[PDB]
């Protein structure tokens, strides 16, 4: 008799990775050298039926980054390399996108960035509610812009932004490539009007669609009998 | 400086920090918080919402809606059983995936009380009495009306009360917990120009003393 | 000494710090500060001051001064239409380059209201009347006279009043936003020896309730 | 409603990558081991305009130093190189000038230096207000010394300092180049006389000026219709 873990936030306040982005330090194909992630929570599929339990939710965000680093197998692995610094910049809604590793866009003010160096505590930094509107939606039951035109179940007003990752550094001489992963912990959790968790699996990150599922496991009989 | 000495546990990342942290986007202004109605602030108040229990999960009949109709008619005998299941809320497959279950299905402790509810979709000219059997936790299932009569029972007459309660005391999963059997004691009598087949449906929720210990991940939802 | 533990995220550079530093320099007087006329405490100071808007950007007109002045003169028709722009200050290549729009394109978030303003740059013996309609976001473009009148317009007579100024209500991008169009009501009527060919020139500016919510790098500058 | 993000500290006091700055560990060109950056406000063009919204400006300044070491390729890449040590020496405007990484202003005493060994937290150094003058000036309507002699436009008065870079360590067996970055974030930040932001691009770094660029995006039309 608690029911102090039955709370909304002891539910959806857990970290979680969410996604894992690969890049490199020194290649020839010149978009191997980064990668990006456009911030949402509908790619783990607990965490996505975990927030469907609600239709609005509004919530800070705490990123923490987990940055490990191995060497491609190459002639020259006798090298003694200095430590590597990391960017990861955040784009908010309405924010410039970089096209490449040397593209001005790495170097704009209002995209605020975290350099890291191999060794230390991993990063983290804050995102609060960036919505113009008071909650994002889970659900929307409508077009985004001009109906019949545009895709079914968008609601452009609840993007969060996006992650960009590059070395700081000049290219190295091996190659050497690094992997992040990406620890998404909602905070001050707020929910309204409940609804009944999903049944069916998931078939697309962008859409509620499905094939029909049943409703339980068949029994074999209606009444029950002794061992 | 102020001399600092560094204990061990630094510069890890335990996943259930609760530390303060540098916020990227200072200098901004977030929206203030809107009246919304019906605000969540508990997950036990969603587990109080009745719900209808697919109780005829007979195979081929859970493709349907007729997975939640159980058939009650005219029987030449008197004492037979119209249906029954474990009273196992989240282990058994007849309360498996409704929302009682899929709150109590993200927790590996639960305990509490458990209210259901019996509703007759018969027409408003038959009559005639039930037997709700309460096997408690250890006793068998019986097999006969006499042999649930002598237990915990009450018999819930259709022609002048449509809805039974009926609050099952103390059931855990750490904190074989018990049967719900249903006998006929009369046939349902009809007059003419009336059918003979009718309908019960079920309902369940918790009740306000209902607690979780430990938070896991759901049994249900499988990667791609 | 004194037992301290090391939390994770130290020894980190987090780009928007806000701890302490050592300086380079102690031991140094800074000279003090003088009184300078014009101190800026506020950017959404700079954005309540009224700027020409050129209006009149058709083609090989922009590399010019032309660019601003509107013309109108005596028409043969009475409900054809004189200037119109869409109304989105920092989308619209109309208020593009206009200093609001310079303040509001450092911004993915902006809302506010917005005050226009028209001066008639004739003679002072010329006359006549002009409508100025606004058409709220979601309704079309009116292609009459008339379609405009019964909708929000004003009618500025010009032997009376050499400006107006039109306060727009609520605009927003992240709090197809409307329209302002200008149709000939009576033509220009000119004495003799007065030129018929005249020019409105535009101005806008703010109002007090404007707000911005998130920085970042402006879409017009381009690294070399 | 709030206005607190329209501030000119709220606008300013950022911090941004200014300048790169490649120096190497053992060479046969003395001048390749060193290098420098004199200390303005006109290399990022972002920030560049971002100050020309105003012209004059009163500000500390606090500069943070991200180190990376990569070594060059050799046959010598198997080495046991012990941690570096960087000198990041500041020349105050009016102190000596190194022009070697033997030379004696190195060792100099009115020229603050700071000693960072491989794997730390990255270095920082504040920078207070040193013009003899109330304010810099971003714009500047005249000559410095007897005009017509002299550069127009330059302003003496307005120069912060410059810095040096050099390993503290002997030369090496292998070559290990070291690259830094600058984060300069400017603080209590005081803006008199506003002024209109700039529409042509640069040129040059030391001048305002420019080729005449357009007013805006041309039209096709001047009255509007419908879709």
């Amino acid at each position: 008799h608690v029911r102090s873990e039955s709370s909304v936030e002891n539910f959806l306040s857990r970290s979680a990775c969410v996604y894992i982005v690969e890049y490199k330090t020194r290649d020839d194909t010149p978009d191997k050298m980064y990668d990006s992630w456009v911030i949402n929570t509908r790619q783990v599929a607990q965490l996505r039926r975990k927030l469907e339990f609600f239709t609005y939710v509004r919530f800070d965000v705490e990123v923490t980054f987990v940055i490990t680093s191995v060497q491609d197998d190459s002639t020259r692995q006798n090298t003694d390399t200095p430590a590597l610094t990391h960017q990861i910049m955040y784009v908010p809604p309405g924010g410039p996108i970089p096209q490449a590793v040397d593209d001005y866009n790495w170097q704009t003010s209002t995209n605020p960035s975290v350099f890291w160096t191999e060794g230390n505590a991993p990063p983290r930094m804050s995102i609060p509610f960036m919505s113009v509107g008071n909650a994002y939606s889970n659900f929307y039951d409508g077009w985004s812009h001009f109906s019949q035109t545009g895709v079914y179940g968008f609601n452009t007003l609840n993007n969060m932004g996006k992650l960009y990752f590059r070395h700081v550094n000049d290219k190295t001489i091996s190659p050497i490539t690094s992997k992040v992963r990406i620890y998404f912990k909602p905070k001050h959790v707020k929910a309204w009007v409940p609804r009944p968790p999903r049944l069916c699996e998931y078939t697309h990150k962008d859409n509620v669609d499905f094939e029909p599922k049943g409703v339980t496991t068949s029994r074999t009989q209606l009444t029950i009998s002794n061992s | 400086g102020l001399p600092v000495m560094n204990t061990p546990g630094s510069n890890q990342f335990l996943t259930s920090d609760d530390y303060q942290s540098p916020t990227a986007m200072p200098q901004f202004d977030v929206t203030p918080e809107m009246n919304i109605p019906g605000e969540v602030k508990n997950l036990m108040e969603i587990a109080e919402v009745d719900s209808v229990v697919p109780v005829n999960n007979v195979n081929e009949n859970v493709n349907s809606l007729e997975a939640y109709r159980i058939p009650v008619h005219s029987v030449t005998e008197t004492g037979a059983q119209v249906f029954g299941f474990t009273l196992q809320p989240g282990a058994d497959t007849v309360m498996e995936r409704t929302l009682l279950g899929e709150i109590l299905n993200y927790y590996a402790n639960w305990s509490g009380s458990i209210k259901l509810t019996f509703m007759y979709c018969g027409s408003a000219m038959a009559t005639g009495k039930f037997l709700l059997a309460y096997s408690p936790p250890g006793a068998g299932v019986p097999k006969n009306r006499r042999e649930a009569m002598l237990g915990t029972h009450i018999i819930w007459d259709i022609g002048l009360q449509s809805s039974c309660v009926l609050c099952v005391p103390w059931i855990s999963q750490t904190h074989d917990a018990g049967f719900i059997t249903c006998w006929y004691q009369t046939s349902i009598v009809v007059p003419a120009e009336v059918q003979n087949q009718s309908v019960i449906l079920c309902f369940v929720s918790a009740c306000n003393d209902f607690s979780v210990r430990l938070l896991r991940d759901s049994p249900f939802v499988r990667q791609t």
